């Protein structure tokens, strides 16, 4: 039950992470990640965009060069499951740490943007099952829920 | 995989970098 809530929030944080990244982005287009889909008075909004904010400084000086790394992979609708999970059960092979769970929500925000400035439209709804999916069932949520949920990320 | 692992390697070095700044 705790891991379900968490899920949920997950799916807030990462549409929200989603929408704050792309209007700083902007503000230093994808039309699909300019929507935030939240419930009533839900505190998960605020939780992705302080970590849109606080993953900045890293994010802006390597935003080229996970692009670059994204290019020559080559992510499809048919090869993108397979290349996140492969990717994501990696990241966290030893160990989770708040940081490690931004990274992988910038992953699925560089993916979803990368696959659609090369044509693929309407797969975010599909990247957010990925990061969400990917949680529930390889613990993360589990971590977070023991942390006292996502309301822990903002203490960061 | 060599991508893969690179990409990985990558996130797990950036994502660790920001857990030390927080």
């Amino acid at each position: 039950a705790s891991e379900e809530q968490v899920a949920q929030d997950t799916e807030e944080v990462f549409r929200s992470y989603v929408f704050y990244r792309h209007q700083q982005e902007q503000e230093a287009a994808d039309p699909e990640m300019v929507t935030l889909p939240l419930q009533p008075s839900s505190t998960m909004g605020q939780v992705g965009r302080q970590l849109a904010i606080i993953g900045d400084d890293i994010n802006r000086r390597y935003d080229s060069e996970f692009q670059t790394m994204l290019q020559h992979l080559q992510p499809t609708a048919e090869n993108a499951y397979e290349y996140f999970t492969k990717i994501a059960t990696s990241l966290f092979e030893s160990g989770i740490n708040w940081g490690r769970v931004v990274a992988l929500l910038g992953f699925g925000y560089r993916l979803a943007l990368h696959v659609y400035q090369h044509g693929l439209t309407g797969f975010l709804g599909q990247v957010t099952r990925f990061v969400v999916d990917f949680m529930l069932h390889h613990c993360i949520a589990r971590w977070i829920a023991q942390r006292g949920g996502w309301v822990a990320a903002l203490n960061l | 995989e060599d991508i893969i692992r690179n990409i990985a390697r990558h996130l797990a070095q950036w994502g660790d970098s920001m857990d030390r700044s927080w």
